[PDB]
């Protein structure tokens, strides 16, 4: 819970009308099972909100 | 909406006027924020790695 | 328009509820429209940078 602060540090204007909203969650696994994202080949436990 | 990285969690969203994002993780998996107004070669996407 | 906005894609219009292609059609006009400057023009019509 604690308190937010959060602060500015990267504020350079685009110009871009943005409708959609996607994150990588950049998940790699076994160089020996090419998985490419098809089921599993995650190897982590992360989140995100 | 919890969005936990063991499955596979990335789902487009609406950019409604806004977004907030945060992640607890011990380690650093998250790396892409990609923005556009719908992810093509045609319009301009904005991409953060 | 929003002010401080680019129309760079470029599609073929349509007048809505009726779809077209191609590059002319009925209740469907070229959005784009060039500028024949010459020096025959007059006031008005001299481009100005």
């Amino acid at each position: 819970q604690g308190f937010s602060a959060l602060e500015p540090l990267v504020d350079l204007p685009i110009g871009i009308n943005i409708t959609r909203f996607q994150t990588l969650l950049a998940l790699h696994r076994s160089y020996l099972t090419p998985g490419d994202s098809s089921s599993g080949w995650t190897a982590g436990a992360a989140a995100y909100y | 909406t919890w969005f936990h990285a063991k499955r596979f969690a990335n789902p487009v969203l609406p950019f409604n006027d806004g977004v907030y994002f945060a992640s607890t993780e011990k380690s650093n998996i998250i790396r892409g924020w990609i923005f556009g107004t719908t992810l093509d070669s045609k319009t301009q996407s904005l991409l953060i790695v | 328009l929003k002010p401080f906005e680019r129309d760079i894609s470029t599609e073929i219009y349509q007048a809505g509820s009726t779809p077209c292609n191609g590059v002319k059609g009925f209740n469907c006009y070229f959005p784009l429209q060039s500028y024949g400057f010459q020096p025959t023009y007059g006031v008005g019509y001299q481009p100005y940078r």
